[PDB]
RNA sequence: UCAAUGAAGCGGAGCUGGAAUUCAUUUUCCACGUUCUAGCAUUCAAGGUCCCAUUCGGGGCUGAUCCGGGUUGAAGACAU
RNA sequence: AAAGGCCUGAUUUUAUGCAGGCCACCAUCGAAAGGGAAUCCGGUUAAGAUUCCGGAACCUGGAUAUGGAUUCUUCACGGU
């Protein structure tokens, strides 16, 4: 049951060893396509608890999404309306970057 | 207030360069193994008057050393460049009129034109007519070179960069005036959708920041900060010192 | 012969068209190849954390020989051989009434990480091998100290293909013998002792040592020149 | 150890064997019967006054035919239908959505002989 | 991060000729087939060489130094 | 961007092989006046015609056979 051990190393995220591995995939992930079938899970411990059972018929995609906030969809930020809603930046997305993915 | 004219210009909706007759991307031949060690010997088959560029194009023919073909390329014609004149270019190119040389090999105090900002850009300096750079410094230890630039600027340049020896032809291209509206009309028709430029004062105040008023007067200050934003920095921009020059 | 004539072709600067030398250095490798390549390059450029590069300090080929040799003796039994094995088992249990021990005690290499791990904290594993290039490496990084902290002899081994073929599978990323017969015991004891010479004694320094930082050909040569003249 | 020698800095797609379709079933499960046969392309000759005028002195017949009636199609169609060699076939699209075909008969076959056996003229 | 390229010759280690006092040894030392001409340069190059059985054809090696497989350059933890 | 479409030999549906292998190119649409493979004349209908009839032309593609050419000096000859 190494997944339990894999879990408790995964908790310690900013740890030096995972900081290294994080620094590996950040480079690796950008160059590959934004959407691409992951060959196999990178976190098998979390894989088997989120629903993935390593049998036929399951697939994994790896996705990247822009950070930051959702800007206004109006030209030149010309908000038309009462000054309560002038703001076109610092306007936050209701879902998380998860659901966007 | 509606959108000022210059603000519309950035949109590129209509003011795209009238590139119908432009002979091509007038630039220098890419840096290759031949030039990077020795030199190459091309020929100016013939020269054509480029559209919308006072400089004629020293259109040259180069032999491809890898596949048997004549890699066509265009040069900007220096002074004294003529058809049937062989062109030598490269770090081992003998310095002569109309020959491209890397700026490391050229000696101090030499006239050069059509210079690369950084190696690979295919030349971006002094391309205009009657303009030339002057090599006023050499800094071999850090592969740098100090030039007098046409705008009176003092650039430092990687010594690997290259420029073609000689001054761009068409000196005095601007001496006699257009002398008439249609003349400038023809000058601009071929190159820009930028003429006429109509004074902002005569505008109704919506059209331009300066416009409007019972008396046709600018009203507020002409000088406008760099820190100002699009739609405000039209007029006199960041004017370090207005008035007559040399005083 | 006055018809065979030597006309050397000048391929010098500005001369006749060059011949097609091998451009293998300049191939526009498909982007997947590239991104796959520099991954190894970045794997070595950066300061590698101590529990990484505990791999890539592995067994020699000669020692790996008898390692794979004795495992090949202890190859597990695939389901194909189980077909007749269950056939004679079912018959012997049914009419021979020989309880369930009609077959001898199976002696196979325990494999699969959760299975081998279970063998480890139970200290019932007599030898463990680890593939040194699992993707992601996270799967095994905890194993060496896990094995070391309770005295089970582990050995990092290069190439999951050898593990897969010794387990009739594709990959295993891990292997373990828990039972060895007496005749093979002496060879196993020789192997365990000589592996313990590799990792078990030195693990403390490896626990403290860093790694990575391998400068490339351009960088390392140039910094030698600065080192050479200064 | 040993490495190959390549010639192109550009790595084109490596040619690879292709397999043609091997369907378990036919997509339509049966070859559709002829969409356009002889009787399907030809509808009925027109005996308007002008066609009546044109037939004898022109050595030609007029053929109401489908929108899909191609000259290649119709030439063999009439040839196989009336057992008559055809010199050339002329066609047009009558403004009432009907493709009229001015079919012309060779020297041996004279329209009236082909016309009368039909039933009209 | 920027730029370019059909990502073509980059770096190192060499060979040849040069002036040096380790004399030549990369203890130095620079360049590695073209500068009177609107020509042409294309057949896995000719040669030389080795092998096959070679039929009346082919195939390897020097020619064309080799090692690193980082395409090259700039910049750089700034900037974005 | 890993974007192949033609090469051609296996024996005249012939390897879907290195083999007499190549730009390294990058889908397509956008003109009834831009460029464009080739037609004219006479007659002829109630209305059509460079389109129908007659006659004489030309072009594209295809397969395809005779004349003439050239060839024992293998793929022409006159003319400064």
């Amino acid at each position: 049951g190494a997944y339990k051990y894999l879990e408790e190393l995964q908790r310690k995220k900013q740890s030096d060893v995972l900081r290294f591995l994080q620094r590996v995939r950040v480079w690796e992930y950008r160059q590959k396509n934004v959407i691409h079938r992951a060959a196999r899970p990178t976190r098998p411990d979390k894989a088997r608890r989120l629903g993935y059972k390593a049998k036929q018929g399951f697939v994994i995609y790896r996705v990247r999404v822009r950070r930051g906030n959702r800007k206004r969809p109006v030209p030149k930020g010309a908000t038309y309306g009462k000054p309560t809603n002038q703001g076109v930046n610092e306007l936050k997305y209701q879902r998380s970057l998860r659901a966007t993915a | 207030g509606r959108v000022i004219r210059n603000q519309r210009k950035g949109a590129g909706s209509i003011f795209t360069s009238h590139t119908r007759l432009r002979q091509g991307a007038a630039k220098l031949r890419t840096l290759d193994y031949a030039e990077r060690h020795g030199y190459i010997r091309g020929i100016v088959k013939q020269i054509v008057h480029d559209s919308g560029r006072g400089a004629p194009l020293a259109k040259v023919v180069f032999r491809d050393p890898y596949k048997y073909r004549l890699r066509e390329e265009i040069f900007i014609a220096n002074e004294g460049v003529h058809t049937g004149q062989f062109i030598y270019a490269g770090k081992k190119a003998s310095l002569n009129v109309g020959n491209v040389l890397p700026l490391g090999s050229v000696p101090e105090g030499t006239i050069v034109s059509n210079v690369e900002e950084k190696p690979g850009d295919r030349g971006a300096l002094a391309r205009a007519s009657g303009n030339y750079v002057i090599i006023i410094g050499h800094n071999p230890d850090e592969n740098k070179t100090r030039v007098r630039l046409p705008s009176g600027a003092k650039k430092v340049i990687s010594s690997d960069a290259r420029g073609v020896i000689g001054v761009i032809a068409g000196g005095g291209r601007v001496d006699k005036p257009l002398l008439k509206a249609g003349r400038a009309f023809h000058k601009y028709r071929l190159k820009r959708n930028s003429w006429p430029k109509t004074r902002g004062v005569a505008m109704n105040p919506v059209d331009h920041p300066h416009g409007g008023g019972n008396h046709q007067h600018i009203g507020k200050a002409s000088t406008i900060s760099r820190g100002a934003v699009s739609g405000q920095k039209a007029g006199l921009i960041a004017a370090r010192r207005t008035g007559l020059l040399r005083g | 012969n006055p018809l065979t004539h030597s006309t050397p072709k000048n391929f010098g600067i500005g001369q006749a068209v060059q011949p097609k030398r091998n451009l293998s250095r300049y191939v526009k490798w498909p982007e997947y190849v590239r991104v796959q390549r520099q991954k190894k390059i970045l794997s070595i450029r950066l300061k590698v954390p101590p529990t990484i590069a505990q791999f890539q300090y592995t067994l020699d080929r000669n020692t790996a020989a008898e390692t794979f040799k004795l495992f090949n003796k202890y190859r597990p039994e695939t389901a194909a051989e189980k077909k007749e094995r269950l056939t004679k088992e079912a018959a012997a249990v049914a009419e021979g009434k020989s309880k369930q021990d009609a077959s001898p005690k199976p002696y196979a290499v325990k494999y699969g990480l959760n299975h081998v791990v279970a063998l480890i904290e139970n200290k019932k594993a007599k030898l463990v091998l680890i593939a040194n290039d699992v993707d992601p490496i996270e799967l095994v990084v905890f194993l060496p100290a896990l094995c070391k902290k309770m005295g089970v002899p582990y050995a990092i081994v290069k190439g999951k293909a050898r593990l897969g073929t010794l387990v009739n599978q594709k990959t295993s990323a891990v292997a373990a013998l828990t039972e060895v017969r007496a005749e093979d015991e002496a060879a196993l004891a020789k192997l365990v002792s000589t592996i313990d010479a590799n990792f078990a004694d030195k693990y403390d320094e490896v626990k403290k040592h860093w790694g990575g930082g391998i400068l490339g050909n351009k960088a390392q040569a140039k910094m030698d020149k600065r080192a050479k003249n200064s | 150890k040993a490495l190959k020698v390549r010639t192109s800095a550009t790595f084109r797609l490596p040619k690879t064997l292709k397999l043609a379709r091997a369907p378990k079933y036919a997509s339509k499960a049966v070859p559709h019967y002829n969409r356009l046969d002889s009787y399907k392309v030809i509808e009925q000759p027109i005996t308007s006054e002008t066609a009546m005028k044109k037939v004898e002195d022109g050595n030609i017949l007029v053929f109401q035919v489908s929108m899909k009636a191609n000259k290649y199609q119709i030439k063999k169609a009439v040839k196989e239908l009336y057992e008559v060699d055809v010199l050339k076939v002329n066609t047009l699209v009558r403004p009432n959505g009907t493709k009229k075909a001015y079919v012309r008969l060779t020297a041996d076959y004279d329209a009236l002989d082909i016309a009368n056996r039909i039933g009209y003229i």
